[PDB]
């Protein structure tokens, strides 16, 4: 809804946090015997780039915001989207 | 046919269908229990819970406002906090309302 | 300024009379504090000329606990309704130039004030 995947591939997310530290970006397979990977981003960019992958099988890219500890931190939670 | 925010849910209108369903995302809604997502502003309980949704003027003058920009588009953010009156006779039952409505989608 | 005060803060219009520090207190960074308006819409709450071009982005009461991600919080200052989201701009909007030009104007806006 939020995360976009522009081919050539460039996630891109709005900050939707409070006091965001760094993000946490986990990637695989939707399904998968394979465990996501992670990877982390600083707290200024809101984009990253995913090399590597496999055409024809979907992938979940989840978005973790590490933050600041506020009234928010108890509500908070990931961003993610699936694409191939 | 509204925008999002002015969307009113009723009896036709589902709370999903109206604000999608409920979930752990961060851009998704986590508030109601089956019977209210099922009757909106119907669910017999709604003024005990709307009490303390802000007027306009409210939501621009307490909350903290950010706008962002990105290829999904233009989103302006807002975050705030609406402090509960705990001298209030029926607080108590203010809270238990509100618990029980929050993370409700986890348990069904 | 007596009767319009008489209501819980989250029910409070903010007019000419009754403005948005006395309604809502200062702008501030500190979590509970709000940060929108400059110094022309802080004076004139609703009867700012614009209101009704930032009222339009305020939410209903449905929508209010629709959307948001909603909370409880329990400290030492007492309980406290937490709430968070996003509303999406219509770029398809004829206006949507001029709707990120006013809301420009008023975020964060106490941080430049003279």
């Amino acid at each position: 809804e939020v995360v976009v995947a522009t081919p050539t591939h460039l996630i891109s997310w709005p900050n939707l946090w409070y006091k965001v530290r760094y993000y946490r970006i986990t990637y695989g397979e939707t399904g998968g015997n394979s465990p996501v990977q992670e990877f982390t981003v600083p707290g200024s960019k809101s984009t990253a780039t995913i090399s590597g992958l496999k055409p024809g099988v979907d992938y979940t890219i989840t978005v973790y915001a590490v933050t600041k500890r506020s009234f928010w931190s108890n509500s908070a939670g990931p961003i993610s989207i699936n694409y191939r | 046919k509204k925008p999002r925010q002015k969307r009113t849910a009723t009896k036709a209108y589902n709370v999903t269908q109206a604000f999608g369903r409920r979930g752990p995302e961060q851009t998704q809604g986590n508030f109601g229990d089956q019977e209210l997502i099922r009757q909106g502003t119907d669910y017999k309980h709604w003024p005990q819970i709307a009490q303390f949704a802000p007027s306009a003027s409210a939501f621009f003058g307490m909350s903290r406002i950010g706008m962002e920009v990105t290829p999904s588009g233009t989103w302006l953010t807002y975050t705030g906090a609406i402090k509960l009156d705990d001298k209030d006779p029926n607080f108590k039952d203010q809270v238990i309302l509100l618990n029980k409505h929050i993370d409700a989608y986890k348990t069904f």
